[PDB]
């Protein structure tokens, strides 16, 4: 054939030297990165547990005996202890990047490098959004969404110190302390212009972030909105991660999700291509679905 | 080695690694040695096979 | 004249079922000029 | 593969041990490089460019081996086989940038440098037609550095006479002619009758990557077909491969440097 124009793939996620309009990328300043990289906030809130395997359990009291007064002589009627078990389990996050040989020699020769914090930081956000909002295809049958909405913990209206102290209240009324708040950056504005009109003291650290001195955790997701406040007490959130993220680079091997312009699947040795693979487990588990409430606005 | 604190130094080079090209002569004196080594991470990203 | 290049999208990525096909995704960045 | 007569392949360029008929190549002799390796004459006569990047493109093959012709018939193969890849390369990377033959990607050659300039002597090989084909050259200040020639017209060469001095203006033990040396194409599309000179000075390549070798046993053959159409898997059917792939970059500084000879 000797087709020596450059082969087009569906999706377009291949990186490429060569531009097919023939424009080849030499001299490429590689990119800076702006933003901050964003750090799970499951795994800064919520209590780690070490997990070997992909599944773990918990057992609990859930029962203590009684007591007889008996007189003397009398005969001690007996009494009974009991206990209940929860479990949990893993789910696996990945992603491929592929890249052509001819890219990664003369454009980007760092490129594997400089992606790593990008998927690390895909990871956790994937995550967050799993197991907070019930977003994003939870693979788990738990989230703190979920639980709320089979407690229909939820306060109706706007942010005030008199829904915020109702929001805490809420969770004492299972006997539980609020340990934490889940809020969206874009609503900090309207927790800093609350103050109590009778000690005249504001409930919000515009300073320390701080909110009825509880600390304030900021969601970078779009599902939360302006107007909601999540609060929980999060040491009923529990996390693990059986293996941590694995990366590896393969030369030789398939990948038939990406289709080459014929329609054949994009062959790695053949094609003279190099492919990154990323993968992470990791498990959730809501140990009391009554520990968190959610003020929303009416 | 003529080492850079100005010693004469002493070291054993791996088998592995190390040889020596000798003239062709009856005599064979040693005409070029040469060592090579794969110089990697640990962390073992990718191509392994630089020496 | 000065130019600065940055990192534009950032690479998605999936829940998979085991042994199911990972899916791929792709970073992409944006140059500027002044 | 449970297929007990040899595999056909489509193409058959896998190498077996087995033949269609039957036959076994136990205990088979290795073979003898009965011809010279070729070089590049391009690389030979041309001048070097530091390069990285750039215009380059890739050369590259695929040699699928049985991995019984591996154990049993020629063990060392793939490293025998090296050098008549490079040899490949080399007369595909000359083919295309002197006679424009093979599919050359690159728009720059010296055939179509000759055609462009018309720079093109009819006629037979006598020491008059020799002095102009070098003069169609120094009309513009510059001078032949080289010939490039089919090998088998070394016979029309030793037929000239130099009338002035009477000797043989073709030194048939140096190979050299007038004095400039002559380098022989083995090359199909090179005619007999036909002869081509230059200032090779002018003529750039670079090369951004040197031969690639990797030896793989798990990939897919995409294009090889088994007999049912399915493709080849290395590993599912006990076969190995090599992959050869390199960069090379051609460029002509001054396409007036070029001049041809060729039967009237």
């Amino acid at each position: 054939s000797n087709n020596v124009k450059p082969q087009v793939f569906n999706p377009d996620n291949v990186m490429m030297h060569e531009k097919k309009d023939g424009t080849l990328m030499n001299e490429f300043t590689t990119p800076i990165l702006q933003e901050v990289m964003e750090n799970s906030k499951i795994m800064q809130l919520g209590k780690y547990e070490p997990m070997e395997g992909t599944e773990k359990k918990f057992t609990f009291w859930a029962d203590k005996p009684g007591a007889y007064w008996v007189g003397e002589g009398q005969k001690i009627e007996t009494s009974k202890a009991t206990w209940v078990n929860a479990t949990m389990r893993a789910f696996k996050l990945g992603v491929i990047l592929p890249v052509t040989k001819e890219f990664l020699n003369y454009t980007y020769s760092q490129f594997f490098e400089e992606m790593k914090p990008m998927i690390a930081e895909a990871f956790y956000k994937k995550f967050d959004e799993a197991g907070i909002l019930n977003q994003g295809n939870n693979p788990f049958g738990k989230s703190i969404a979920q639980s709320i909405e089979k407690t229909n913990k939820v306060i109706k209206g706007d942010f005030t110190q008199d829904n915020i102290i109702d929001l805490e209240a809420l969770l004492e009324d299972d006997e539980l302390e609020a340990n934490a708040f889940i809020s969206k950056t874009q609503n900090r504005s309207l927790l800093r212009k609350i103050v109590d009109p009778e000690t005249k003291e504001r409930i919000y650290d515009r300073n320390s972030d701080s909110l009825d001195g509880l600390p304030v955790v900021n969601l970078k997701s779009s599902n939360l909105k302006r107007g909601e406040l999540i609060t929980g007490d999060f040491d009923k959130l529990i996390y693990g991660i059986p293996q941590l993220i694995e990366y590896k680079i393969d030369e030789t091997a398939q990948l038939s999700t990406v289709k080459n312009e014929d329609g054949t699947p994009v062959n790695l040795f053949e094609q003279d291509m190099v492919a990154l693979r990323a993968t992470m487990h990791v498990a959730l588990h809501i140990a009391d679905d009554k520990a968190f409430a959610k003020l929303v606005p009416a | 080695i003529r080492n850079q604190d100005d010693e004469t130094r002493l070291y054993k080079s791996d088998a592995m690694s190390t040889f020596i090209i000798y003239d062709n002569t009856v005599e064979r004196n040693s005409i070029a040695g040469v060592r090579y080594l794969r110089t990697k991470p640990i962390d073992k990203t990718d191509e392994d096979e630089v020496f």
